[PDB]
């Protein structure tokens, strides 16, 4: 979830 | 003498000061059930304590207790160096082998001494008496 | 080459960081310079690895650090990792342009990454310390008593 980017 | 039901000893402990550094000091003080708090929220951190402690005691043979007391104010010094009372000692048991608040105390604070010894002793004088022949007089008075 | 994402953000390392992000000029050196036919430059940003000799004082906060969904690497798996930079695949990648591989788990991603390390650290000594007062005098109490 934290490795998501916009 | 055996009598030891009707034996019991009152003891004015002597001021014990805690210094408070770290929080693991704090937490041992709120470990011990005795320490009592007025407002449990108290920021302990960096403060001085005083603990000034009576112990009362019954026996129920020569060496074991058969009911423990040890009850006074707990206060911290204000940067006045006046004391204030912020809480209590509330300790109470029964048949018992010692007193765990005084030695508690005895090893993580340090006695409080309200006598000074001076570096060298200062002689005043060496004095003789005479007692009397007879201590009807004093018997009378 | 051994690469870090560490670029003086954990400090009281030396020159480690100096050392390793110098090691960068050589993506661009290689089509700089004229050493390119006999060198390919395969970067590899190694993430946290538990149990070497640089990251073993590291190991306790490493379950703290995980609970972030992010990724440390046992020494098999980082391994396992590298040993894939040296596929047929990855190795004819290498000879057109330099690659640079990022196997950190995600750890790029925590923000102000040294801040959270000590935070870890001192919420787990203190832990420590704390028991092993309050369990040393309910022993000498329960003994006096």
């Amino acid at each position: 979830p934290i490795t998501k980017e916009s | 003498y055996t009598d030891f039901e009707n034996t019991f000893q009152k003891t004015v402990e002597p001021v014990y000061q805690m210094h408070i550094k770290t929080s693991k000091d704090i937490a041992v003080l709120r470990s011990k059930e005795w320490f009592q708090l007025d407002d449990e929220d108290f920021d302990l951190l960096n403060k001085t304590l005083t603990f000034e402690t009576e112990t009362e005691v019954t026996f129920k043979n020569a060496n074991i207790f058969s009911s423990v007391k040890c009850f006074g104010p707990i206060k911290v010094e204000l940067p006045t160096k006046e004391t204030v009372e912020i809480g209590i000692v509330d300790y109470e048991a029964g048949a018992s082998h010692g007193n765990p608040v005084v030695d508690f105390l005895k090893r993580n604070g340090s006695t409080l001494e309200q006598k000074v010894n001076l570096e060298n002793p200062i002689p005043i004088a060496v004095l003789d008496s005479y007692t009397p022949s007879t201590n009807e007089p004093y018997a009378r008075v | 080459l051994p690469m870090s994402p560490n670029h003086g953000t954990f400090g009281g390392d030396g020159m480690y960081s100096e050392s390793k992000l110098s090691l960068e000029t050589l993506f661009n050196r290689w089509h700089s310079e004229s050493w390119a036919n006999q060198l390919t430059v395969c970067g590899a940003i190694i993430g946290w690895t538990r149990g070497t000799g640089l990251m073993s004082a590291n190991n306790i906060i490493a379950e703290g650090i995980e609970k972030m969904g992010v990724r440390t690497f046992s020494q098999k798996e980082m391994a396992f990792n590298l040993l894939g930079l040296l596929t047929p695949e990855v190795v004819e990648l290498c000879q057109k342009s330099p690659v640079m591989a990022d196997l950190n788990g995600g750890l790029q991603f925590v923000p102000e990454l040294k801040e959270f390390t000590a935070k870890l650290r001192k919420e787990l000594v203190e832990t420590s310390e704390v028991r092993k007062a309050v369990s040393i005098e309910t022993a000498l109490e329960h003994k006096v008593v």
